[PDB]
């Protein structure tokens, strides 16, 4: 149901911005409730170091969970296992918002490059203000000049750079396309 | 070792011990390793895996 | 020895390019003239000595094909997955199939460039997802989560 | 995606954009539309890639021309 | 079913056969052997011969069934496909399925010869309708994208590099194209035609010009567009509902391809590549789909709907997106059978209740009369097993899964009924993905144990030739001593055509009623048309069409 969706969403995550093997250490996850690290090092062959971090981007983007499976064997010895536990719905926290700020910040950069904002004094290698700049034009002049060049400036922040961020919005949305219903199919439900 | 050479004396040693390490086989050649590994490669059959792991086979 | 010097005969077969005569091979390597050699080579499936004149021809993880790999992977689910050594044995050239059969149907682990690919045996469902641009790969993952509460 | 039929759209945008002034649609008549339409084919395929791009530039020229054509 | 030929039959699939058989005698290619000798182009040998003796008069006096036809066409050196595709102007009867008279790709040989002052029956008619949903359905995958983009690129190099091969034939078809729809060699041909018209027979389908897409270059400027606008169109956020006609609307904003031109592309690739002389086809198939596509999308409106999943609900959250489409009201191909036909006939055993048909399919009926099974004897006993051997209401609506208070009166019902039941016992499962955890847990337990001693079990499997093996390993052993059970689909392959007599069945099974919600909104967004345009509830649709299916497998 929801959940088997929910198993499937960190899927688009794990395969899409990151490796091939990232969703094979989740796999495992999905592939045994409980799964034990030592179990999940021999399950890919990849050594201790190797394993290591894997686990940590899907703990840190709360995916997983990596339980301490303390438990006594006959041997009486320090016994752990980092049980990967699947945090279904903790998970979607860390997905419902990271596509949240990222296109904001795509914004950000058409609007700059929409209004200038400084000066600069290429000759001089002088950044101005409008503050800055309006005390050296002068009334026999039309571009304010500059107090080591005594030349005049040019505008900061135009707008040649603003049509590369479009782009990166629209394809912000065509590549989170898939991922922002997959939450909101799993957010029907809140489970 | 000529290559008929390296073919009768590995096979010579592989009679002796075909399943035998392939550590333990080139200490027994001690010659340029290119020819008994060659000899290996075409007069053998590697088994990397398994309890005869590197041991020469056909 | 008879097995030294039918493989050396064995060999010549495919060397030479021909299939040269019954007796003739024996006298190119000039030491081989045991029956043996004639009994491996009649023997021989690859060395195609038949009932004819001295005809001197060429010739575990039995699943040899993309589908055949990915029931491999299939009936690894939720289950170990050897990494690709009997793989590329039984089949050679899976390194091109793993990438002919992308997007989760070979789906590996290339572990290192001079590993010649040490894959992993694992099944996803889509895999590839690669459209995603690395600055939003530089985007998605520089959030701070909150915490429990 | 093939960047020399990209410029494809940019050849046959521009006849969008300048030689709007074409008569395809405008003039009615189904022979002439399809003679357009060839002509329209054989102004913009040449200017799409440009393997023999030395009259599509002409065609630009005649393109420009038919922008004074709807300029004046 | 009807190929000669040891080389073509080998293979499986029929539209390889058919390929094959068609690219050994094709308008294009066999006349590269007749004027030319090349080891390249082959020869049918039962086309050729049927090309000179048997198109002169009919067969001698046969009337020729599947198993007389094949007999007959082996020893006389005939392929009995292209006998009967001519014999449509010469039966005085003729003999074909459902498809061939609605599905449009392949009734193009229709005669109104044969269609005008005809009798028409339509045999076991229940499932009439459903097949017309297919008929203008398609879908897409974001692997079929890549094998299109291949197509794209390569067929871009295939009629790049026959330009320089032959130019002027290049233009020789664009001076076909101001003429008109290609009339004098699209549609008069023997062999000709490759791509396929889902459209309906040429009715609805201009003649005009396909706009300034002449040119062979040109060709290529709004097809990598067109590819390109299609997939972020594939790759949408979930299923979006827009009429066919805005999808154009908004194609036209980003791809200016006007209405009128883009209902074309059909008989523009026919007529594009049979001027290369193409030989190689693999990557090319993904073409003649999509362009089917573009045929529908220019042409259907308002009756249908577009859909497309970003994946598939069972596997969720992939990247595997659909391209979906699916016909909403199937009366569109079924009127025009009404259109010409004077004498038709329609006749179920099946069909209840029988008032929804005439106002589903809009055609009007005279006779609505019924029958019931007078006898002297009962010889049969319809069931309604509500309760089993714990009492507990038995079903599958509450999941698709297997859960212990229901799977073990089940098997509990399979295991008493093999003990006293005689031989011949076939099941029909709601679906197959159903069946595959009700099997492997039932294997878990020693429930089906017992049933393992006492008959013969050949299970229904996705191969259907290793189903026809399990079948036919069936009914060899019903008729035998040793009792047998076989177990299928409702929804599968077996309730369309397999029959049962007194030793393959006895006492059938019929787990629940099968309800086809399983698959994604679709089939909701499917619905929905039927419940504004006629006054077909869901309730009503939904548990009829399921008896309907379930007395489909009783009988
Ligand atoms: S010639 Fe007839 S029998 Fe032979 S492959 Fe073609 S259709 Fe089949
Ligand atoms: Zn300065």
């Amino acid at each position: 149901p929801i959940d088997d969706i929910v198993k499937n969403l960190l899927k688009f995550v794990v395969r899409g911005f990151y490796g091939g093997s990232f969703v094979l250490v989740l796999d495992a996850i999905l592939f045994h409730s409980v799964l034990a690290e030592d179990d999940l090092k021999q399950l890919l062959s990849i050594n201790k170091t190797e394993l290591g971090p894997l686990i940590a981007r899907l703990r840190s983007d709360r995916l997983i969970s990596i339980h301490k499976q303390r438990e006594y064997p006959p041997n009486s010895k320090s016994v752990e296992r980092v049980y990967y536990y699947v945090k279904y719905p903790h998970a979607i926290d860390a997905i419902k918002w990271k596509v949240h700020q990222v296109v904001q910040r795509l914004k950000d950069d058409l609007d700059k490059n929409s209004e200038p904002n400084g000066y600069m004094c290429p000759i001089c290698l002088t950044k101005y203000t409008q503050l800055e700049a309006v005390q050296l034009l002068n009334f026999d002049r039309t571009e304010f000049l500059c107090s080591l060049c005594d030349e005049p400036l040019v505008e900061d922040d135009s707008g040649k750079k603003n049509k590369e961020k479009q782009d990166k919005l629209n394809r912000l949305m065509d590549q989170i396309q898939p991922i922002i219903d997959s939450l909101k199919k799993i957010d029907d439900s809140r489970i | 070792m000529p290559k008929k050479e390296i073919l009768d004396y590995l096979f010579k040693l592989f009679d002796e011990y075909d399943y035998w390490s392939l550590k333990g086989l080139k200490e027994r050649t001690r010659q340029p390793e290119a020819h008994l590994k060659e000899c290996l490669d075409k007069v053998a059959t590697l088994v990397k895996k398994g309890p005869y792991a590197f041991k020469y086979t056909l | 020895h008879d097995s030294s010097k039918l493989l050396w005969a064995t060999e010549y077969i495919q060397k030479k390019g021909k299939p040269v005569l019954v007796n003739e091979l024996l006298d190119y390597l000039s030491m081989k003239k045991d029956d043996k050699v004639i009994e491996l080579l009649k023997k021989l499936d690859r060395i195609e000595f038949d009932p004819k004149k001295g005809t001197f021809k060429y010739l575990t993880y039995d699943v040899h094909s993309p589908s055949e790999l990915l029931k491999l992977l299939r009936s690894q689910v939720t289950f170990k997955g050897i990494s690709c050594k009997d793989l590329k044995d039984g089949w050679p050239q899976c390194d091109e199939t793993i990438n002919q059969l992308e997007e989760d149907s070979k789906i590996l682990v290339l572990r290192t460039k001079k590993d010649k690919t040490p894959r992993y045996v694992w099944y996803n469902s889509g895999g590839n997802l690669k459209c995603i641009d690395e600055e939003f790969v530089k985007m998605w993952e520089n959030v701070q989560l909150p915490q429990f509460a | 995606d093939d960047v020399e039929v990209e410029k494809e759209v940019d050849i046959r945008k521009r006849v969008f954009n300048v030689f709007n002034k074409t008569i395809d649609d405008f003039n009615g008549d189904l022979v002439e539309y399809n003679k357009y339409l060839e002509e329209v084919e054989d102004i913009i395929y040449k200017l799409d890639h440009g393997i023999d791009v030395a009259k599509t530039e002409e065609k630009l020229r005649t393109y420009e021309e038919l922008n004074k054509q709807l300029i004046m | 079913n009807l190929c000669l030929h040891p080389e073509v039959s080998k293979e499986r699939k029929g539209t390889v056969v058919d390929e094959k058989c068609r690219r050994m005698t094709n308008g294009q290619a066999k006349r590269k052997l007749e004027e030319d000798p090349e080891a390249n182009v082959e020869l049918c040998e039962y086309h050729e011969n049927l090309y000179n003796i048997e198109v002169e008069d009919y067969l001698p006096k046969g009337v020729f069934s599947f198993e007389k036809l094949l007999k007959y066409c082996e020893e006389k050196t005939l392929c009995p496909y292209f006998i009967v595709r001519r014999m449509i102007s010469l039966c005085n009867i003729i003999i074909y399925s459902y498809h061939y008279l609605l599905d449009p790709k392949i009734a193009e040989r229709v005669s109104n010869e044969v269609s005008k002052d005809s009798i028409v029956i339509f045999d076991e008619a229940h499932n009439i309708d459903n097949v017309c949903i297919e008929s203008l359905s398609l879908d897409l995958t974001t692997d079929a994208l890549r094998r299109a983009t291949r197509g794209a690129n390569a067929l871009d190099e295939r009629i790049s590099e026959v330009r320089k091969v032959d130019s002027q034939k290049l233009q020789d078809e664009y001076e076909k194209l101001v003429q008109g729809l290609h009339s004098a060699d699209i549609l008069t041909d023997q062999e000709e035609p490759f791509v396929e018209t889902p459209v309906l027979p040429q009715d609805l389908l201009t003649e005009a010009i396909p706009g300034n897409i002449r040119r062979a270059e040109h060709f290529v400027s709004f097809l990598k567009r067109l590819i390109e606008y299609l997939k972020t169109r594939m790759k949408v956020l979930h299923v979006i509902s827009e009429t066919p006609k805005s999808f154009l609307q908004h194609l036209k904003q980003l791809t200016f391809i006007e209405r009128k031109p883009l209902r074309f592309c059909s008989e523009r690739l026919s007529l594009l590549v049979r001027t290369l002389e193409v030989t190689e086809v693999e990557d090319f198939t993904a073409l003649k789909d999509i362009a089917t596509f573009a045929t529908l999308i220019s042409t259907y409106e308002e009756g249908f709907l577009l859909i497309i999943e970003p994946y598939e609900i069972e596997n969720a959250a992939v990247p595997n997106p659909i391209m979906r489409f699916t016909c909403l009201d199937a009366s569109i191909a079924i009127k025009p059978v009404f259109e010409r036909f004077s004498s038709v006939i329609i006749t179920s055993g099946t069909i209840s209740p029988l008032d929804m048909y005439p106002r589903m399919l809009n055609f009007k009926t005279v006779l609505q009369k019924s029958y019931a099974m007078t006898l002297a004897k009962k010889s049969f006993l319809p069931m309604i097993i509500t309760k089993g051997s714990d009492q507990v209401a038995i079903s599958s609506r509450f999941e698709i899964r297997n859960d212990p208070s229901i799977v073990r009166n089940y098997g509990s019902m399979l295991v008493e009924f093999a003990k006293i039941t005689p031989d011949g016992m076939v099941v029909f499962f709601p679906s197959y993905l159903y069946m595959e955890s009700i099997v492997s847990m039932w294997q878990t337990m020693g429930i089906l144990d017992e049933v393992w001693k006492h008959k013969l079990i050949l299970v229904e499997t996705p191969d259907a030739q290793e189903t026809s093996l399990a079948l036919e390993t069936y009914r060899k052993a019903c008729s035998n001593g040793r009792g047998a059970i076989l177990l299928s689909v409702a929804r599968g392959k077996v309730s369309e055509g397999i029959d049962f007599d007194h030793q393959y069945g006895r006492t059938v099974l019929m787990i629940g009623i099968p309800f086809q919600y399983t698959e994604s909104r679709i089939l909701k967004a499917r619905l929905e048309f039927m419940r504004e345009n006629y006054r077909i509830r869901e309730n009503d649709f939904l548990s009829f069409d399921a008896m309907r299916h379930a007395a489909q497998c009783l009988g």
